[PDB]
C-alpha cells in the first residue's frame, strides 16, 4: 500500500514547440547516397507539447511542484527528458487500471529493470523514494509502493543485476534521452538515443535519428499511460502521509504522432541527416515534388484543390402505403407449369429488410443487383411470378 | 513462431473432408519461408461451409466473423457427426440473432443484451417489439447431414511482414565464390554471383538496395556474412560479311566482353573500344 | 577506441615508491557515467581482480591486500592511479586498466563485466 | 537536351516496380507460389501491361 | 565465498574437429556467466557474455548452452588461428573472481 | 501591384511578372516594351 | 475429380487429364449391375505412386 501526499501547489500547465526531432528507421532495408520518400507515422515538426515540472526549493518564495497525471495514448507517444541525477524510472501502461484488466509495466529498482505484461492494481500516486544518512553507511537506498496486488499472468522477465550511482547534484543539465512507443498488430516497438547537452534549461533543437531497441509480443489492449518518477527524503516528521517529501530537478515533454509523408536522405555510411515534411510550409511541398533540397528560379505546378459539400438533399414521393407481399407468398393454392403465374407490383411502398432475416428462406441469389442495397434503390413494373419445381432442378 | 514445420502429415494421410487454399498452391507449401502464421478454430454448422470464404459476406452467419478480401491462407473442416453430437440435443453453443451493423475484417465483440426493435428501453423487462439476441443450437443425429456441428481451423499467412522464422525441411551446402551460380536464401530466389564487400552495415540490418530498388547486399543466415550480389555477363552479337558473292568467309563482334568469358576462340583475336573481334588481322 | 595508454616504472626495490597511471583518449572521463579499475596478472597463473573506481570517489577494493591499496583520480586530465608504497614480497606481475561495460537500456554503468582492455607493460621487484 | 534523354529513361525503369492488378511484382515469386494452370491468369496481366 | 572451477585442461584437436569445455560453481549464479580468450602476447577479448548470447562481431559458432549451476562451452569448427588460454568469470556477487583456465592448442 | 514598368523575368499571364528587388520583397507589375525613342 | 485443371487429389494419382483438353465426359448411376450384397472387391486401385 501506498501514502497520500498533500503539499504541492496550483501551477499553469502551459505548451512549448517541439524543434526537428522524432526521425527513426521505417524498416529494415539498407540504403546510401539515395533521397527516397516512405509513408508511415511520425510527428510534425513545429508543433505543441505539453511542458511539466517537478522541483522543489526554497521556505520563502519556493513552489512544490509535481507532476504526473493520466494522458491519454493515441496513436503514439513521443517522449523525453533532461536531468543530471537518475529520476523517472519507467512508466506504466494499461487500459482502465485496475485488477480485471491486464496492464504492461517497466521498473527500475536500481538493481535491475523488471518488464511483466500482467495484471495488478495501483493506487493513486505510486512512486520510488530515496533516502539520506542511511544509518547502515553507503547511503541512499530505499524502498518502493506501487502495486499491492497481482495475479499469475502470460509472461514476465529481469535483467542482469547492475551497479548505479543515486547521489543527485545541482546545476545545469547534463543528459537528454528520447523514447518512441506505437503499439501495431501485437507487438510493441521501442526507440532510443543518448546524448550530452550542457544546457541550463529548455529542449534544445538539433538532429539526431533513433535506433530500434527492444519489440515484444505482447497483443494487449493499451489505451492510456502514467509515469513513474522518485523523490529524496523528507527531512522532517509527519505521518508519513500528506507529505510529497523532497522533489527533484527533471522535466519531461509529451506530443502525438499522425500520418505523414517524407522523404529522407541518406549518407555512404548509411544514417540519416535531414528531412522534409511535404506537408508543411507550400515551399516545402515544391522540394518533394522535384526530389531536391534546392530549387531554382521559376513557377511550378504542384497540386490542385476542390470544394468540399456540406449538405445532403433527398427527394422521394410522400406516398407511404404498404404492400400486399404476404398474401402472395403465404397462399395455399398456387398454380401449375402450364400456365406462368404472373402478379404485377405498384403503388405500394415495399420492406426488403425484412426478407433477409425474418424470411427463413432456404435458397437467396441475387442477380444484377447487390442483395443489401435493395432498400436505398427503387425500380418500377416489378412482377411476381412463380411455379413449381423439383428440389434438385433448382441449379 | 519459430517451429520447423512438417505439411506431408497434413497431406498424405489427412482424410479430410473440405481443403481449399486460397493465394498459394497446396502441394508447395514445404519449399516456402512465411512468418506472422496463426491459428483460429471453432465450430458451426455442417452445411454452413459456404461462409468462411474471401469476399463472401452476404450471409448471416457471416455478421458474426469476417474474413478479408483480399486473404492469404486455407481452411480446413472435418466431420463430426459422433464425438460431439448427442441424440438428446446439446445446449452448450449459442449464436447470436443480428447486429446493429457488420464487423470489420478480423473484428471481435463480446456480451449480450437484450434488443429493442424500437427506441423503448427494455434493459431486460422485454416488452413489445424486444428479442434476446442468444440464439441455441440443438443437435439432433436423426437430422440431416449438414445440421450436426464439424470442426473447422483457418490459416492465415503473412507473406514478406518480417524475417523468415517458419522454415521447410531444406539442407544447407556451402558458399562459392565468383562463377555466377543459382541461389536461395530465405526464399528471396535469385540468379547471380557473389562477393566479398566492404560496406558497414547496422546490427539491425540484413538486406541490401539501390537506386533501382533492386537488390545488392544479403546477409548470411549460418555465418553473419554480408556480400553483393551483381549480374554475371550478357550482351549482344553482330556478324560481318562482304556480300555473298565475293567470298562466304565472316567475321564476329562481341558487344562487351574481356575477350574472356568467350567459349569457342582460336587465333586472329583482337579487342577494339567498342568490344572484342575475332576473324581479322 | 584507440585508448588506456600506459605508463610506469621498471625496477622498484621492496619497501619503496611504486606508481602506476592510465591516460584514456577519445570520450573522456568527467562526461561518461561508467567505472574504472585495474587487472593483474603474474607470469603463468591466472589473473585476479584488484579493484574497481568510479569518478568523484566511491571506490571498491578486494578482501584480500586490501590495506595499502589506494585509487586516485583527478579530471584535470584524463588519468588516475594507484599507490603500493610497501610492497608484497610477490607482487611482479603485468598491471592492466580497464572499462566497465555500459547498462544496456538508459545510462548507469556496471553489469560486473569489462571491455575496452589496453596493454599493460610490467613491474619487477628488487 | 541530355536532360530530357535522362528523364525518359528513369521513368521507364520506374515502371518496373508496379502491380498492374496482380498479386506481385516480381516472376520469380508468382512462378514459385502457384501451380501451372493457375499461373497464366497472372502472368498475362503483367505482359499486358 | 564463491569458487569456480574448470574440469578439462590442455585439450588438442586438429584443423577439422569439435571440442568442448566447461566450467563449474558452487553457488546459485543462475545465468549470470562471461567468458574470456587470452590471444597470447596481448590482453583478452570478451566474445561470449552472459549465457548464450554473442557481442560485437565475433566469428560466431560459439555457442554456450545455459543452465542453473553448472555450464558449458561448445565450437563447431577449428581455425590455424584458434590458440589460446580460455577463462570463466561471474557476474553475480560482488568479490568477483576467475576460474583456473584450460589451454587449446592444435596439432 | 505596383504602378512602374520593368523587364521579364517571371512570366506569369496577360502582361504580369513577378521579380525579387529591394525591404525586400515579390512585386507585380506590368511588362514594358522598349525605350520610348 | 475427372477435370482439366483440378489435379490437387490422389483421385488423379491414377488417371491424369491433360489441362489443354477438348472433348466431353459422361456418367451414369450403376447400383444394381455389379453391386453385390456380400460385396465385391474387382475394384483395383493404388495407395501412392
Ligand atoms: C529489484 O527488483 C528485483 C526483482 O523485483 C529484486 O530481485 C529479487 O530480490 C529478491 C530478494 O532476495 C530475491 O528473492 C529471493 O529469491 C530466492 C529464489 O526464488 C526464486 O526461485 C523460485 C523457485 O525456487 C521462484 O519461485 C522465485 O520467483 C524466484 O525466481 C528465494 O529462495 C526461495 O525461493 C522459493 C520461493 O520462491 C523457495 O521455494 C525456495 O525454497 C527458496 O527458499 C529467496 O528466499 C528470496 O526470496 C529474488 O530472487 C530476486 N529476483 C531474481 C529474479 O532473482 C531486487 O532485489 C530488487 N532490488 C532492490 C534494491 O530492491
Ligand atoms: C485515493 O483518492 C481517493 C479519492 O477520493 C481517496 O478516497 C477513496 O476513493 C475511492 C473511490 O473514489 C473509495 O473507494 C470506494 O469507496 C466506497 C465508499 O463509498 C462512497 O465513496 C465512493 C467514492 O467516492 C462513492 O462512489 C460511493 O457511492 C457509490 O459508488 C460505489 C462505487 O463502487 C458503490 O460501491 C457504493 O456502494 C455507492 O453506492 C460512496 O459515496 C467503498 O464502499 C468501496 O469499498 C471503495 O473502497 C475509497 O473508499 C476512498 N477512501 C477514502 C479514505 O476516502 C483514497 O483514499 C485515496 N487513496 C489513498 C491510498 O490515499
Ligand atoms: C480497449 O479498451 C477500451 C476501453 O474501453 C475500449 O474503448 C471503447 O471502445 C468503444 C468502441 O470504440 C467505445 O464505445 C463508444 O460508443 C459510443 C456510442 O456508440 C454506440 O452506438 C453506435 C450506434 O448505434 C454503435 O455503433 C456503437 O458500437 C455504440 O454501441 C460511440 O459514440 C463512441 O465513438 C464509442 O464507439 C467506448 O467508449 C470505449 N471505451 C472508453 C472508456 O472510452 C476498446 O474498445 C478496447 N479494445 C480496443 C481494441 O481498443
Ligand atoms: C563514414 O565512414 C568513413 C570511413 O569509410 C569516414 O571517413 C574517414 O573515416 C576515418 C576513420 O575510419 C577517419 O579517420 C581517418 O582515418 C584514416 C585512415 O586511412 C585509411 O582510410 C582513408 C579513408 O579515406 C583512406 O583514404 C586511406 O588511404 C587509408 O586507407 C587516417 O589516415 C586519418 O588520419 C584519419 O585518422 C577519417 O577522418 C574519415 N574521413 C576521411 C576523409 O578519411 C567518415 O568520416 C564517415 N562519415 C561520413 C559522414 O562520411
Ligand atoms: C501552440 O499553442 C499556442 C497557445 O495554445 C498557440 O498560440 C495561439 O493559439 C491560439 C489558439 O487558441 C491561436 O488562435 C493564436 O493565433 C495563437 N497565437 C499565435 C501567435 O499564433 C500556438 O499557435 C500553437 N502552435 C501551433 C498550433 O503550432
Ligand atoms: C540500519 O540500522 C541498523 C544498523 O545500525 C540496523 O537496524 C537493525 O539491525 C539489527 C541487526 O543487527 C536488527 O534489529 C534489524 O535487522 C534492524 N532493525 C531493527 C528495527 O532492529 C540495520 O542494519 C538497518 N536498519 C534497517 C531497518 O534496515
Ligand atoms: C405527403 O403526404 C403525407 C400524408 O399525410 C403528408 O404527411 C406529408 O406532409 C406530404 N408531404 C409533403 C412534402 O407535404
Ligand atoms: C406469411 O408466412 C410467414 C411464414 O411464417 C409468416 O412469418 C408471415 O407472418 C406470414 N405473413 C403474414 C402477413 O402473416
Ligand atoms: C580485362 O582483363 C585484363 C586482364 O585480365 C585486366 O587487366 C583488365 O582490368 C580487364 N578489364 C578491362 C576493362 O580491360
Ligand atoms: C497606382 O495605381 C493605382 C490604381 O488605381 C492608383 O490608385 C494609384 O494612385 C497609382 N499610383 C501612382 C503613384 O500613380
Amino acid at each position: 500500500q501506498c501514502v497520500n501526499l498533500t503539499t504541492r501547489t496550483q501551477l499553469p500547465p502551459a505548451y512549448t514547440n517541439s524543434f526537428t526531432r522524432g526521425v527513426y528507421y521505417p524498416d529494415k532495408v539498407f540504403r546510401s547516397s539515395v533521397l527516397h520518400s516512405t509513408q508511415d507515422l511520425f510527428l510534425p515538426f513545429f508543433s505543441n507539447v505539453t511542458w511539466f515540472h517537478a522541483i522543489h526549493v526554497s521556505g520563502t518564495n519556493g513552489t512544490k511542484r509535481f507532476d504526473n497525471p493520466v494522458l491519454p495514448f493515441n496513436d503514439g507517444v513521443y517522449f523525453a527528458s533532461t536531468e543530471k541525477s537518475n529520476i523517472i524510472r519507467g512508466w506504466i501502461f494499461g487500459t482502465t487500471l485496475d485488477s480485471k484488466t491486464q496492464s504492461l509495466l517497466i521498473v527500475n529498482n536500481a538493481t535491475n529493470v523488471v518488464i511483466k505484461v500482467c495484471e495488478f492494481q495501483f493506487c493513486n500516486d505510486p512512486f520510488l523514494g530515496v533516502y539520506y544518512h542511511k544509518n547502515n553507511k553507503s547511503w541512499m537506498e530505499s524502498e518502493f509502493r506501487v502495486y499491492s496486488s497481482a495475479n499469475n499472468c502470460t509472461f514476465e522477465y529481469v535483467s542482469q543485476p547492475f551497479l548505479m550511482d543515486l547521489e543527485g547534484k545541482q546545476g545545469n543539465f547534463k543528459n537528454l534521452r528520447e523514447f518512441v512507443f506505437k503499439n501495431i498488430d501485437g507487438y510493441f516497438k521501442i526507440y532510443s538515443k543518448h546524448t550530452p547537452i550542457n544546457l541550463v534549461r529548455d529542449l534544445p533543437q538539433g538532429f539526431s535519428a533513433l535506433e530500434p531497441l527492444v519489440d515484444l509480443p505482447i497483443g494487449i489492449n493499451i489505451t492510456r499511460f502514467q509515469t513513474l518518477l522518485a523523490l529524496h527524503r523528507s527531512y522532517l516528521t509527519p505521518g508519513d502521509s500528506s507529505s510529497g517529501w523532497t522533489a527533484g530537478a527533471a522535466a519531461y515533454y509529451v506530443g502525438y504522432l499522425q500520418p505523414r509523408t517524407f522523404l529522407l536522405k541518406y549518407n555512404e555510411n548509411g544514417t540519416i541527416t535531414d528531412a522534409v515534411d511535404c506537408a508543411l510550409d507550400p515551399l516545402s511541398e515544391t522540394k518533394c515534388t522535384l526530389k531536391s533540397f534546392t530549387v531554382e528560379k521559376g513557377i511550378y505546378q504542384t497540386s490542385n484543390f476542390r470544394v468540399q459539400p456540406t449538405e445532403s438533399i433527398v427527394r422521394f414521393p410522400n406516398i407511404t402505403n404498404l404492400c400486399p407481399f404476404g398474401e402472395v407468398f403465404n397462399a395455399t393454392r398456387f398454380a401449375s407449369v402450364y400456365a406462368w403465374n404472373r402478379k404485377r407490383i405498384s403503388n405500394c411502398v415495399a420492406d426488403y429488410s425484412v426478407l433477409y432475416n425474418s424470411a427463413s428462406f432456404s435458397t437467396f441469389k441475387c442477380y444484377g443487383v447487390s442483395p443489401t442495397k435493395l432498400n436505398d434503390l427503387c425500380f418500377t413494373n416489378v412482377y411476381a411470378d412463380s411455379f413449381v419445381i423439383r428440389g434438385d432442378e433448382v441449379r | 513462431s519459430n517451429c520447423v514445420a512438417d505439411y506431408s502429415v497434413l497431406y498424405n494421410s489427412a482424410s479430410f473432408s473440405t481443403f481449399k487454399c486460397y493465394g498459394v498452391s497446396p502441394t508447395k507449401l514445404n519449399d516456402l519461408c512465411f512468418t506472422n502464421v496463426y491459428a483460429d478454430s471453432f465450430v458451426i454448422r455442417g452445411d454452413e461451409v459456404r461462409q468462411i470464404a474471401p469476399g463472401q459476406t452476404g450471409k448471416i452467419a457471416d455478421y458474426n466473423y469476417k474474413l478479408p478480401d483480399d486473404f492469404t491462407g486455407c481452411v480446413i473442416a472435418w466431420n463430426s457427426n459422433n464425438l460431439d453430437s448427442k441424440v438428446g440435443g446439446n445446449y452448450n453453443y449459442l449464436y447470436r440473432l443480428f447486429r446493429k451493423s457488420n464487423l470489420k475484417p478480423f473484428e471481435r465483440d463480446i456480451s449480450t443484451e437484450i434488443y429493442q426493435a424500437g427506441s423503448t428501453p427494455c434493459n431486460g423487462v422485454e416488452g413489445f417489439n424486444c428479442y434476446f439476441p442468444l440464439q441455441s443450437y440443438g443437435f439432433q443425429p436423426t437430422n440431416g447431414v449438414g445440421y450436426q456441428p464439424y470442426r473447422v481451423v483457418v490459416l492465415s499467412f503473412e507473406l514478406l511482414h518480417a524475417p523468415a522464422t517458419v522454415c521447410g525441411p531444406k539442407k544447407s551446402t556451402n558458399l562459392v565464390k565468383n562463377k555466377c551460380v543459382n541461389f536461395n536464401f530465405n526464399g528471396l530466389t535469385g540468379t547471380g554471383v557473389l562477393t566479398e564487400s566492404n560496406k558497414k552495415f547496422l546490427p539491425f540490418q540484413q538486406f541490401g538496395r539501390d537506386i533501382a530498388d533492386t537488390t545488392d547486399a544479403v546477409r548470411d543466415p549460418q555465418t553473419l556474412e554480408i556480400l553483393d550480389i551483381t549480374p554475371c555477363s550478357f550482351g549482344g552479337v553482330s556478324v560481318i560479311t562482304p556480300g555473298t558473292n565475293t567470298s562466304n568467309q565472316v567475321a564476329v563482334l562481341y558487344q562487351d566482353v574481356n575477350c574472356w568469358r568467350v567459349y569457342s576462340t582460336g587465333s586472329n583475336v583482337f579487342q577494339t573500344r567498342a568490344g572484342c573481334l575475332i576473324g581479322a588481322e | 577506441q584507440v585508448q588506456l595508454q600506459e605508463s610506469g616504472p621498471g625496477l622498484v626495490k621492496p619497501s619503496e615508491t611504486l606508481s602506476l597511471t592510465c591516460t584514456v583518449s577519445g570520450g573522456s572521463i568527467s562526461s561518461s557515467s561508467y567505472y574504472w579499475g585495474w587487472i593483474r596478472q603474474p607470469p603463468g597463473k591466472g589473473l585476479e581482480w584488484i579493484g574497481s573506481i568510479y569518478y568523484s570517489g566511491s571506490t571498491y577494493y578486494n578482501p584480500s591486500l586490501k590495506s595499502r591499496v589506494t585509487i586516485s583520480v583527478d579530471t584535470s586530465k584524463n588519468q588516475f592511479s594507484l599507490k603500493l608504497s610497501s610492497v608484497t614480497a610477490a607482487d611482479t606481475a603485468v598491471y592492466y586498466c580497464a572499462r566497465c561495460r555500459p547498462e544496456y537500456y538508459f545510462g548507469s554503468g556496471s553489469y560486473l563485466d569489462f571491455d575496452y582492455w589496453g596493454q599493460g607493460t610490467l613491474v619487477t621487484v628488487s | 537536351v541530355v536532360n530530357q534523354n535522362a528523364q525518359a529513361l528513369n521513368t521507364l525503369v520506374k515502371q518496373l516496380s508496379s502491380n498492374f492488378g496482380a498479386i506481385s511484382s516480381v516472376l520469380n515469386d508468382i512462378l514459385s507460389r502457384l501451380d501451372p494452370p493457375e499461373a497464366e491468369v497472372q502472368i498475362d496481366r503483367l505482359i499486358t501491361g | 565465498d564463491i569458487q569456480m572451477t574448470q574440469s578439462p585442461s590442455s585439450v588438442s584437436a586438429s584443423v577439422g574437429d569439435r571440442v568442448t569445455i566447461t566450467c563449474r560453481a558452487s553457488q546459485g549464479i543462475s545465468s549470470w556467466l562471461a567468458w574470456y580468450q587470452q590471444k597470447p602476447g596481448k590482453a583478452p577479448k570478451l566474445l561470449i557474455y552472459a549465457a548464450s548470447s554473442l557481442q560485437s562481431g565475433v566469428p560466431s559458432r560459439f555457442s554456450g548452452s545455459g543452465s542453473g549451476t553448472d555450464f558449458t562451452l561448445t565450437i563447431s569448427s577449428l581455425q590455424p588461428e584458434d590458440f589460446a588460454t580460455y577463462y570463466c568469470q561471474q557476474a553475480n556477487s560482488f568479490p568477483l573472481t576467475f576460474g583456473g583456465g584450460t589451454k587449446v592448442e592444435i596439432k | 501591384h505596383v504602378n512602374n514598368s520593368y523587364e521579364c523575368d517571371i512570366p506569369i499571364g496577360a502582361g504580369i511578372c513577378a521579380s525579387y528587388q529591394t525591404s525586400q520583397s515579390i512585386i507585380a507589375y506590368t511588362m514594358s516594351l522598349g525605350a520610348e525613342n
